[PDB]
């Protein structure tokens, strides 16, 4: 036997073709659950116990567990039987009972002899007598077959139930082999006749008479080994006989889950305990400890007193020593609960409670963490009564009075210690829970001398009014217990509490006096003094005090005689009532009869004054004059008091409130003194090399037969797409400036947009139709390719047409965002065919004619056909208000400024006004006034409007190009308006000049006068591209596309 | 102090406790409390019930020296008396400041100097005694007189209470009046708030509803005016259409009158004779210059600006090229006539003219098969367009 | 990310009560006609009452320590305690689901208090992070804040969209544009106040102090201190401890 | 040896000898206001102890007493007797202040109770009416808010329709201005074309200063204005093309040298052409005769310098040219 250490636990290592026998034994018993062969100069798991020791160890193998280990010894011998295994030397010192009542039959030694000589005992001593106890269970037949093992197991069960008493020695068994010996005398030590017969059957001299372990298990199915075993506890405990549940946390987890099943199915509970307790000591995490504690709490009422006091309580203490404060509180609370479930006193629990449990909880009572002392404060009021109750139940089993006095002294010491612990909350907790009940553990004289004084010390701690209120909450209990020898000690202290600063302390002490008088614990004269002093608090501005004072005064009206009630309660209550009440004992009448309290403002302005004593001096004199004791009302010695009084009289304090500020003066000054003591870029695909347009048309394509109204350049593919009300959305090559045309979308077509990061375009129709076009103009078969790949139609009753479109590529999602007549811009994820955001527009702003979305997709601007703008924050897609138009004329076009982050260019219909509004400031801070109508005039004299905007970051100059109804295409330079000019018309067109006039803080550039190439009609588009030179691309309302190089 | 004649009475007794109670109802702790008879007059004393005990230490509470202790004990509010101690305090024996029990069913009293169990320098002068006794007697008689006064006052309180019950009913009625008044007042404030608020939003409702009616009215009238403008737009559109028809009729009339003057013709070999000159595809100079003016006027008549404008002279008609990058300021202008030292310039100039012819045909809508035919293409243009 | 554990912030929990807010449960006339005591209650003075918020901490149903009261503050216009309560619990006394029941008490009569609303707020919110912020909690009316697990009176759950992006914003997970963001935040408080005005209910403002002797930007997270064998043995070789229990007796 | 003890101090008593004198008079006046169970000096001391026990039985103090204890308890009894007399006066005062309170008539309080109950009940019904008014107000609030939100949906629909209308209206105004611009351009070009003779557009015979130019080419060379031969030959070429076109329009010719479009005798020969043209109008339509007279052989033009003569010719041809257009 070599007990040694291994990475999971201890291991038994033993030393004497012999290696093959254990191979066969292992491959046979690898499935056995109540058996353990040599796992491999040999090895074996170390189990907690023996059988003999486990009989000896202090948690005693009660009869139910003895029946269980017989159950499992039979089961293990059976499992070896079916698996073709037979040990041959079963004993009490090898039926290894692990901690959780799991019976392991260990080290099957097939190298032991099958048959032995009868007269040579050396083989028995060596092979079978390892413990040298000489208790021999060799089969009577032997001097390897199944009945032999069954006989040994019957001997083992007989030894189990005989509290270790050996059933056979060597001489006894030899005499039994010759039939000469029958041991029934030892058999009379078996507790119950079922095991008597079970051993009898199994020990018979003739082997063939012995049934099988399977047979015996069949037979003993409720006479001895209850059906509850066979049903629940065999496979359930087999759950824990496997390697996965390596740690106590998991066993606690499984059993916490299985508690309901186990309890309602099962008494086998004791067996369960050997599992649960085996984990209690080794729980790792806080959740496991708390779980095991609640498990134990639920188990305990279904266990018995001996079981609890033996195997649960010491583990509860082991937790109460442990680290986690919640674990300490719960260990004490579980301890209190378990011990409360107790109603028997075993012999060895003769004086458990003073000698064992209270020492264990003492260090909790001292413990630093506040919650532990709070738990002890709440729980001593039950641990102490468990002490008294338990030591009273004990006497059914030394000088008892000495034990009781020792208990009273430990309880008294702990109460005083917890009232000395610094935390006001622990003191308050004890005073809420245990002080009342532990007074009985004091006795008067000790209580009056120690507890009352310790409580009184709290009334000194002025800072924390919670502690003083707690003192007044439990002073009722202590002054109930100590009785009549504390009223004189307390009366000034309760007057201290009533006149205290924090007014909820007054409320709690008014309740103290309420309950304390309700027990008749106050001197009759003291009752009258307190009623006369709580008279003022009825008219206190506060409401909790005012009502608590009402309660006390009613309660005194009920305790002391109505003779006393009248004679002294009424004349004290005369001021603060309104009506001459009869039923002081009716709170109803009092509360409906209290005068309105001095207003909290008046009352605080009386209290706030420093040297408030002079305030009361002048108030007192004013009273005398108002009653005639002084002839007049002179101003005081100090004009500061006259000043304060005049300020407070400016609040118009009623003279009645003056009388009341006199009446409260005692409390008033005392309280006064008490507080006295206290990767995206606006730069498009084309960076413009065409610094100055020439005003020079290179193409005159009239392919469109109706007005052309949108142009979109794309330099991903070096094309530009135009569209017109003839429904021909023509895609024109840029290198050629129609490379492709498309009309299947039908109807008027003025809106479109190229996609920034793909090969396809998107178009919009007057039908409400949104479509795409895969484009093949870089690849060249005999002809380039159009590719219709889209469908989207929307009923104009709710979804609408497309007012403008713009495609931006914000990552994996590829957003094509378009306006609607309904005005809800919509972001369709072309890469996903499901739209992303529906920016709904406030239709009161009007139809949205242009929108322009931030380059960095932070905010998109909207310009209604009313001229009233809008802005949107697209990170949250939340609206932002925007400055309207002073003229409220339709905004045709909108754009986002290149140089400026928050600057939104709107070209407004009328007077050829193009105004730059800054959204952060909410106003217009640049303006262009081409029309010679009065500058920034809302007369709108000019029919001319502007609807082509190109804004570019060229050479640090926000080069702008505006084109509209005047048939002229205008250059502007937003920094040097001296550069602006017009490129349209014939040579007969007069020249103009471009002024800078600062109006209203806003700036106004103004244009005023000093074959026709230009469009004969409204120029309704401007875009730009470049291949070698920068091209403006413009279109008219006649249907003509022109391109200016 | 163990002397006799030491005054020792119930007033000196403030503790009573019991030890070793053997219960006649088997092994279970009673809930024991006790009662004292004035030793057998009606008992009056009741300590709190120590539940689950048999050896209690009850909380205690007059010049009488003998009294009867009896203990009730029985669980769950049903109680049983198991004691008879008619004890004269003078018979008790003293144990020292600690209750120590050895009998069964034992009760141990507790007095000022210790505990009591059943066993097994000058004085005030007589003048002081007389003063003390007279003072105690004055206390006795004045307290008794005060008790008589108080009982008289309470009897008259009852006699007036005969109607004070109705007075208290009156107080309750006035309280009910006051409670109702405050409740009605706060409910009436709620009514005032609700009425003002509701009136406000009702006037708001009428305002916004009349606004909506006016808005619908303006929508219908606006639609009417727009439809009137629709009919006006149709009228002016058709008027422009007929005007443009007149434009193009005039344009072709004057185009033909133009076209007569510059002849073209054929030969049997399909060639183009121009005033009688052979023309292979791109005098000869004179007829070509005629074509140049022909083209320029055709631009002037058809209002289609020249891709490369023509600074027209009869035969020296030049065509300016503002568009090509590869041409400098002097290279902006090409001829349509043979210029000295500019054969390539002249050839590309006639090319540009042919491109102008292509442009004119394209703008008219006539697809041009070959762009080296100068005069044939323009003659075709006049024939067709 | 800068965070500290709740088992390590071994200080009493401070809880600010800012203001009860909203239209209170004005009882009908018959309520006081049957309860004359109601007449003197805190409701029936239409001036803002002298409430006090008992803040009791709970955890898996267990009350964890005593309730605190707001030091008396008379009110005239609003329930602005703004006032801190020193909870009897310390942060290491708070487990994961520990939740404060703030019962906003008023006075019903001499010696008796009747709760007016109670809000049960997970101190350790979603993801376990402590409620380091100014909060608006629902005020389950006339029901004492029940801290049972699950909470009967939860304090909290358009804002579902707002808050995610807001935290993504001020935690840097998102685009920063100054003027746009501030104007939007104005819009956000408009939405929040519209939501508040929508409900007849009561709502309470609460706050959590964060003042430690450390670099003060830190979040509080619920945390705690952390084949030879064929039959695992959870008590392999340790103290036979019932034996010791009995030995200590004589 | 000690015989008695201070029953309120537990201290021995030295007996004061005065008791040896006390009589039956004094003593007589003094002595008046389960189961279990339990010699002269001599006579005078025993009498003293008997009186002590009798006094402890009689009164709530336990004789005998210390002189310190007796005087201290006499101070306590004096304080308590002052308190007792004070409270006796208190209760007397309360007795007269209650006696002065009259025995009120029960009937008057009865009508008091009935009147108060009636007022309370009437106020109850008033509060009931108040609750009824609260109900009607709440109903009005609910229905008015429902109406307002109904009109909100009405506003939504109207806004959708009005948006559609305004889109169409603004587009129609754009198209209206578009047609108007196109109309103006068509009108202007048609007017210029119609009022312009095809030849006149082809050859713009208009006066520029002291010249009458053709398509804005100088006809006439002055010593002050440098005019190369190319310019004048182009101008003449256009003049001759004009008279060739006038030949093709009216059917005229010199028949020996008909002037076909070209480009002293040369323009001298051209004179005869215009002379013929003059005759041709005179032979054709006697209604108009040409302004600047012509003579053939002299090659002479009368203002009816060499540049001035030619200026009249195109001026003259313009007269012929305008008439040629109007004739057909
Ligand atoms: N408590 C306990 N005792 C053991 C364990 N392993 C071995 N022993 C002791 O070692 C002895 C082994 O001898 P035994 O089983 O009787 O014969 P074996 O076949 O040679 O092992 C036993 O008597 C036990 O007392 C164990 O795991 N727990
Ligand atoms: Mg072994
Ligand atoms: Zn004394």
């Amino acid at each position: 036997v070599a007990r040694a250490k291994h990475r999971e636990g201890l291991v038994v290592v033993k030393v004497f073709s012999y290696k093959q026998e254990l191979e066969e034994l292992k491959i046979r018993l690898n499935s056995a659950q109540n058996c353990l062969p040599f796992q491999k100069m040999l090895f074996r798991q170390y189990v907690r116990d023996n059988l003999y020791d486990r009989i000896s160890t202090r948690p005693f193998l009660n009869n139910i567990e003895k029946r269980w280990i017989a159950f499992q010894i039979l089961t293990a011998v059976d499992q070896a039987h079916k698996s073709g295994v037979r040990h041959g030397d079963i004993k009490t010192e090898n039926v290894m009972v692990t901690s959780w009542n799991w019976v392991l039959l260990t080290d099957f030694a097939s190298f032991k002899p099958t048959y032995l000589p009868e007269d040579n005992p050396a083989d028995f001593n060596y092979f079978f007598d390892t413990s040298r106890r000489r208790t021999c269970y060799i089969a009577p037949e032997r001097f390897l077959k199944r009945a032999m093992d069954i006989f040994s197991a019957g001997c083992v069960i007989a030894e189990l139930f005989t509290e270790g008493v050996p059933l056979f020695d060597l001489s006894q068994l030899l005499a039994y082999r010759n039939g000469h010996f029958f041991p029934e005398q030892v058999l009379n030590k078996i507790e119950d006749h079922s095991i008597r017969e079970l051993v009898t059957q199994m020990i018979h001299r003739e082997p063939d008479k012995r049934l099988e372990a399977e047979d015996y298990l069949k037979q003993q199915r409720g006479n001895a080994f209850p059906e509850i075993f066979y049903t629940f506890l065999q496979p359930y405990m087999a759950q824990f006989a496997k390697e996965t549940f390596l740690s106590a946390d998991e066993r606690i987890l499984v059993i916490r889950k299985d508690l309901g099943n186990i309890i309602h199915n099962l008494n086998g509970l004791v067996i369960l305990v050997s599992v649960i307790t085996s984990c209690l000591q080794t729980l790792k995490y806080c959740d496991s400890k708390l779980a095991a504690l609640e498990l134990i709490l639920h188990l305990a009422p279904r266990l018995s007193v001996e079981i609890l006091l033996d195997r649960i309580t010491p583990y509860l203490l082991h937790f109460s020593n442990d680290s986690v404060p919640r674990v300490r509180a719960e260990a004490l609370r579980t301890l209190t609960k378990v011990l409360a479930l107790v109603k028997e006193v075993p012999r060895n629990d003769i004086n458990i409670y003073p000698e064992y449990i209270l020492p264990g909880i003492a260090h909790l009572a001292q413990d630093d963490a506040t919650i532990v002392r709070l738990a002890y404060a709440e729980n001593i009021a039950l641990l102490a009564e468990t002490a008294l109750r338990f030591l009273e139940l004990v006497q059914l089993k030394g000088n008892y009075d000495t034990e009781l006095q020792a208990l009273h002294e430990m309880v008294q010491q702990k109460v005083v210690t917890l009232l000395s612990d610094p935390e006001n909350i622990v003191k308050q907790t004890l005073m809420e829970n245990g002080i009342t009940r532990l007074c009985v553990f004091f006795g008067r004289q000790k209580a009056n001398d120690v507890l009352l004084s310790h409580m009184i010390t709290f009334l000194n701690d002025k800072n924390d009014w919670h502690l003083r209120g707690a003192f007044f909450d439990s002073i009722v209990g202590v002054a109930a217990y100590v009785g009549w020898q504390s009223s004189s000690i307390l009366k000034p202290l309760l007057q201290q509490g009533l006149s205290d600063a924090e007014e909820f302390v007054i409320v709690k002490a008014l309740y103290a006096l309420t309950c304390m008088c309700q027990l008749g614990l106050l001197q009759k004269p003291h009752v009258y003094e307190f009623a006369s002093d709580i008279a003022p608090f009825l008219c206190h501005p506060n409401l909790w005090i005012r009502y608590g004072a009402v309660g006390f005064i009613t309660v005194v009206a009920r305790q002391i005689s109505t003779a006393d009630v009248y004679c002294k309660l009424m004349p004290y209550l005369d001021p603060y009532i309104t009506q001459p009440i009869i039923q002081i004992e009716r709170k109803l009448v009092l509360l409906s009869v209290l005068k309105e309290p001095v207003s909290r403002s008046i009352f605080d302005y009386a209290l706030r004054s420093k040297d408030i004593t002079s305030l009361f001096r002048h108030l007192h004199m004013r009273q005398k004059k108002r009653n005639g004791s002084l002839p007049d009302c002179p101003p005081p010695e100090d004009p500061a008091i006259a000043q304060l009084l005049k300020k407070l009289l400016s609040q118009g304090m009623t003279e009645e409130e003056e009388d009341k500020l006199l009446a409260l003066k005692d409390f008033m000054m005392k309280s006064n003194k008490a507080k006295a003591n206290i990767n995206a870029e606006w730069e498009s695909k084309p960076p413009p090399p065409g610094w100055r347009p020439k005003g020079l048309l290179v193409a005159h394509l009239h392919e469109h037969k109706s007005a052309v109204n949108r142009i979109r350049v794309s330099d991903e593919h070096s094309l530009f797409a135009t569209c017109s009300n003839d429904g021909t959305v023509k895609i024109w090559n840029s290198q050629k400036m129609s490379i492709l045309t498309y009309s299947r979308i039908g109807g008027r077509v003025k809106t479109l947009t190229f996609c920034q990061g793909s090969h396809y375009l998107a178009i919009a129709s007057d039908n409400g139709a949104v479509q795409l076009l895969g484009i093949e103009a870089s690849k060249l078969p005999k002809s380039p390719k159009i590719h219709p790949l889209q469908s989207r139609i929307l009923d104009q009753k709710e979804d609408g047409c497309v007012v403008d479109m713009h495609h931006f590529n914000s990552g994996a999602q590829s957003v094509l965002a378009y306006a609607t007549v309904n005005g809800s811009l919509v972001g369709w994820d072309l890469r996903s065919s499901s739209n992303a955001w529906t920016l709904k527009h406030d239709l009161k702003s009007g139809l949205i004619t242009s929108f322009a979305v931030d380059i960095h997709q932070c905010w998109l601007c909207i310009g209604t056909s009313s001229g009233t703008m809008a802005c949107w924050d697209m990170r949250f897609q939340l609206p932002i208000s925007s400055h309207c138009h002073p003229s409220r004329a339709r905004i045709r076009r909108l754009s986002m400024h290149p140089l400026y982050q928050s600057w939104v260019i709107a070209a407004v219909q009328g007077n050829n006004e193009v105004s730059m509004w800054d959204m952060e400031t909410g106003d217009r801070r640049f303006t262009l006034w081409a029309s010679s109508a009065p500058p920034l005039s809302e007369l709108q004299p000019s029919p001319h409007s502007v609807h082509g905007i190109y804004c570019s970051p060229a050479d640090g100059n926000p080069i702008l190009l505006t084109a509209g109804s005047d048939m002229k295409i205008r250059f502007w330079d937003l920094a040097y308006p001296e550069r602006s000019y017009v490129v349209a018309g014939s040579t007969s067109s007069p020249s103009v000049s471009y002024y800078r006039k600062i109006i209203e803080g806003t700036e106004v550039v103004q244009e005023i006068q000093n074959l026709p190439v230009g469009h004969h009609d409204i120029i309704t588009d401007v875009a730009t591209f470049q291949t070698t030179q920068g091209f403006i691309v413009t279109a008219s309302r006649d249907g003509i596309v022109k391109v200016w190089k | 102090v163990e002397l006799p004649s030491q005054q020792r009475r119930l007033r000196h007794l403030r503790n009573i406790a019991a030890r070793n109670i053997v219960n006649r109802n088997g092994h279970q702790l009673l809930d024991t409390y006790f009662t004292l008879h004035l030793c057998i007059y009606k008992e009056f004393y009741r300590s709190e019930v120590i539940k689950n005990s048999l050896n209690p230490t009850w909380r205690s509470l007059t010049s009488v020296s003998c009294f009867v202790v009896k203990i009730w004990g029985g669980k769950e509010n049903i109680y049983q008396l198991l004691i008879e101690w008619k004890v004269c305090l003078d018979g008790l024996k003293y144990l020292g400041q600690q209750i120590h029990a050895r009998n069964q069913n034992e009760i141990i009293f507790g007095l000022n100097d210790g505990y009591y169990g059943a066993p097994f320098r000058n004085s005030y002068d007589v003048f002081s005694l007389l003063r003390l006794h007279r003072a105690q007697c004055a206390i006795k008689q004045t307290q008794v007189t005060v008790q008589k006064i108080g009982k008289e006052i309470e009897e008259k309180l009852r006699l007036t209470s005969t109607s004070n019950e109705l007075k208290k009913k009156s107080e309750c009625l006035q309280l009910k009046i006051l409670v109702l008044q405050n409740e009605l007042e706060r409910q009436k404030k709620a009514l005032g708030r609700e009425v003002a608020l509701l009136h406000k939003q009702q006037i708001a409702l009428q305002d916004k509803g009349s606004a909506f009616s006016a808005e619908h009215l303006k929508l219908q009238l606006q639609k009417e005016s727009l439809n009137e403008l629709r009919k006006e737009c149709t009228a002016k559109r058709e008027l422009f259409l007929k005007t443009n028809a007149q434009l193009t009729i005039r344009c072709r009339q004057l185009l033909s009158e133009l076209s007569y003057i510059y002849p073209i013709d054929l030969n049997e070999h399909k060639d183009y004779f121009v005033c009688g000159v052979k023309l292979p595809n791109s005098s000869i100079a004179v007829a070509l210059g005629y074509t140049a003016h022909l083209v320029s006027m055709i631009s002037f008549f058809l209002q289609v600006p020249l891709r490369y404008p023509i600074i027209h002279k009869g035969s020296r008609s030049t065509i300016k090229d503002n568009i090509n990058d590869k041409l400098t300021e002097k290279e902006r202008e090409f001829p349509l006539y043979p210029k000295g030292g500019e054969k390539l310039q002249f050839d590309y100039g006639v090319y540009l003219l042919n491109k102008n012819i292509a442009q004119l045909r394209y703008q008219h809508g006539l697809g041009t098969p070959d762009l080296r035919q100068t005069l044939p293409n323009l003659k075709n243009f006049m024939e067709h367009g | 990310f800068h965070y500290i554990y709740s088992c390590d912030l071994d200080i009493n929990v401070q809880l600010k009560i800012g203001s009860l807010e909203g239209k209170r449960e004005q009882k009908s006339y018959k309520a006081v006609l049957e309860d004359p005591m109601l007449k003197f209650s805190g409701l029936y003075q239409e001036t803002c009452s002298d409430l006090y918020v008992t803040c009791q901490v709970f955890a898996e149903g267990k009350p964890l320590a005593l309730p605190v009261r707001t030091s008396y503050k008379a009110f005239s216009t609003r329930w602005n305690w703004n006032e801190w309560l020193k909870l009897p619990v310390k942060y290491p006394d708070l487990p994961r689901n520990a939740q404060v029941a703030l019962t906003i008490w008023d006075v019903y009569g001499p010696g008796k208090a009747v709760p007016v609303g109670g809000t049960t707020v997970s101190l350790f919110g979603k993801y376990g992070m402590f409620r380091q912020g100014m909060h608006d909690l629902k005020v389950w009316p006339n029901v004492e804040a029940d801290g049972s697990e699950p909470t009967k009176t939860p304090g909290r759950t358009q804002m579902s969209r707002l808050a995610k992006l807001t935290k993504a914003h001020r935690q840097g997970h998102m685009v920063k544009v100054d003027w746009l963001d501030r104007l939007t935040f104005r819009e956000i408080e408009m939405i929040n106040e519209s939501e508040k005005r929508s409900s007849n209910f009561m709502y309470l403002m609460v706050e959590f102090r964060c003042v430690k002797c450390d670099d003060k930007e830190y979040g509080i997270v619920y945390y705690e201190k952390d084949e030879l064998v064929k039959v695992p043995d959870p008590q392999m070789s340790m103290e036979n401890l019932v034996e010791s229990k009995h030995h200590k007796l004589a | 040896q000690v015989s008695f003890v201070c029953q309120r101090c537990s201290q021995p008593l030295k007996l004061d000898t005065s008791f040896k004198i006390l009589d039956r008079v004094t003593i007589q006046e003094l002595t008046a206001p389960s189961r279990r169970f339990i010699e002269n000096l001599s006579r005078r001391l025993k009498v003293t102890g008997d009186l002590f026990d009798i006094m402890s039985g009689q009164t709530d103090v336990d004789h005998p007493l210390c002189e310190e204890c007796t005087d201290t308890l006499l101070d306590q009894l004096d304080t308590q007797l002052n308190v007792t007399e004070n409270e006796c006066q208190n209760y007397k005062r309360c007795l007269e202040i209650l006696e002065q309170m009259n025995e009120d008539d029960s009937e008057q309080l009865q009508m008091e109770l009935k009147e108060l109950a009636l007022e309370e009940e009437r106020l109850i019904q008033e509060l009931e009416d108040v609750e009824k008014n609260r109900k009607i107000v709440a109903e009005n609030l609910e229905k008015v808010q429902a109406e307002a939100e109904r009109l909100d949906q009405e506003e939504a629909q109207y806004q959708r329709e009005y948006s559609e209308f305004k889109r169409q209206q603004l587009e129609l105004d754009d198209e209206l201005k578009s047609v108007e611009n196109q109309m103006r351009y068509a009108q202007t070009q048609l007017d210029k074309l119609k009022k312009t003779n095809v030849f006149n557009a082809t050859f713009h015979i208009w006066h520029s200063g002291q010249f009458g130019t053709i398509n804005n080419f100088r006809l006439g060379r002055l010593p002050s204005v440098p005019v190369e031969w190319n310019e004048i030959n182009a101008a003449w070429g256009q003049t001759v093309l004009l008279l060739h076109a006038l030949a093709n329009k009216m059917g005229l010719k010199f028949q020996r040298y008909r002037l076909v479009p070209y480009g002293d005798h040369a323009m001298v020969a051209f004179l005869d052409c215009v002379q013929q043209f003059k005759e041709e109008v005179e032979k054709g339509e006697t209604r108009f005769c040409l302004p600047y007279r012509m003579d053939v052989e002299k090659g002479k033009i009368e203002d009816t310098q060499w540049t001035k003569a030619l200026k009249f010719m195109l001026t003259n041809l313009k007269w012929g040219l305008a008439w040629v257009s109007s004739q057909f």
